[PDB]
């Protein structure tokens, strides 16, 4: 389940 | 500081040629090119019978491995023959010339 | 011993090309694609027939809303990193892997790493539970990840807890794909040429990917000699892969392959056979 959002560097 | 970064080297690609299954004369099959090792992830890939396009190349997705260098599956049916020569040919930046990659026949 | 793994690979670069989106993330059981977001399509959407028939709408909808996140996240990202390493324009990438692994004592194993134009950027684990900074640029962000603890419990939240509970859902899910073996079909060539035999014993369309592949010169085990091939995926969803060695003509005789797999009844005995 793909709900990890990347966080901006 | 006032530093100014550079890319850092590209790393051409590593290219295995497979069949699906052993070839056997007449009988349909899986020309298999796995290109692996790459940065960065651009290349144009080949598959050539006689020197000649093979029709219905698929390629797959793009993806990496644990040191971040890009790997892709490129494929086509084919009829395997003694007579013909199937090569996957690959250009990349880091390659000055594109290179072939020759199916060893595997009757 | 693993026994199940769920992992995402995004890939975001500053220049679509041909075949290449500006980002796609896809979604892996046991290794498997089964889900795929791209900047293209807009839409999480099922790679295989258990997850479609499995998943709802709002679960095609909310990952979704997540992938649309994604993307314009890695944009700035993107435009972030190319100012901090006062980078040339052109073609960069940022690379993400995430997931969880069930381990044979119940336990569960996850991570998170990201990597630039080739190399180790930043990396959490569940083991340490901090974020780890392969550079200076790197450093700035650990930096900002790591104020009041905010990142690190989520990403702890989603590796430790989510990620395991979906697993799990999948592995039913998929059970039937998952679970199947198929054995493969060995055959040996010979490349006779400027003197110098070339033996080639092939594992074609084999599941799943463990296999024992091992050249034998009589009664002695032949790896010193042997050279092995990935093991390399074949289209529709099985492996390859070969164990080679050099022979003098004169003694091709002597050398036999063999092979062991799960789909075996019992390992398996190959030569040469012009
Ligand atoms: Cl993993
Ligand atoms: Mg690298």
């Amino acid at each position: 389940y793909m709900t990890l959002q990347a966080v901006t560097f | 500081e006032n530093l100014y970064f550079q890319s850092m080297a590209g790393e051409a690609p590593k290219v295995e040629v497979y069949a699906r299954s052993r070839a056997e004369e007449g009988k349909e099959n899986i020309l298999h090119c796995f290109i692996t090792g790459f940065h960065p992830p651009k290349i144009d890939v080949e598959l050539l019978k006689n020197g000649e396009p093979m029709p219905g190349v698929t390629y797959g997705d793009l993806s990496f491995n644990d040191k971040w260098q890009f790997q892709r599956l490129v494929y086509v049916p084919f009829i395997p023959t003694r007579e013909d020569i199937f090569t996957c040919r690959v250009a990349h930046s880091t390659m000055p010339e594109p290179r072939s990659y020759r199916w060893e026949p595997d009757f | 011993m693993v026994l199940h793994s769920l992992h995402y690979l995004d890939v975001a670069v500053s220049e679509p090309s041909p075949g290449i989106p500006q980002f796609v993330a896809m979604g892996f059981v046991d290794g498997i694609p089964f889900t795929r977001y791209d900047s293209e399509r807009g839409r999480m959407e099922p790679l295989t027939e258990w997850i479609k028939d499995s998943a709802d709408p709002e679960y095609w909808d909310s990952q979704t809303q997540i992938g649309v996140g994604s993307q314009h996240v890695y944009a700035r990202s993107l435009e972030t990193l190319r100012e901090r390493y006062n980078q040339s324009g052109g073609l960069h990438t940022v690379l993400r892997v995430y997931g969880c692994e069930l381990l044979s004592d119940g336990s569960v194993r996850g991570s998170e790493r990201f990597g630039y134009d080739g190399r180790d950027f930043i990396s959490f684990d569940l083991e340490s539970g901090r974020f780890m900074a392969a550079d200076s640029a790197a450093e700035i962000t650990r930096r900002r990840w790591e104020h009041e603890g905010i990142v690190a419990e989520r990403q702890t939240n989603y590796l430790k807890h989510e990620c395991p509970e979906w697993l799990q859902k999948y592995v039913g899910y998929g059970q039937k794909e998952l679970e199947r073996k198929e054995p493969p079909d060995v055959h040996v060539s010979g490349k006779e040429e400027h003197g110098t035999l070339i033996l080639s014993c092939h594992a074609y369309g084999f599941y799943p990917k463990t296999i024992a592949v091992n050249w034998m010169k009589g009664d002695e085990i032949w790896d010193q000699e042997t050279e092995w091939g990935g093991v390399v995926p074949n289209s529709d969803g099985t492996f390859h892969t070969w164990a080679r060695i050099e022979a003098l003509p004169e003694e091709r005789e002597q050398y036999r392959c063999r092979v062991e797999h799960p789909g075996m009844p019992e390992p398996g005995i190959f030569a040469w056979e012009p």
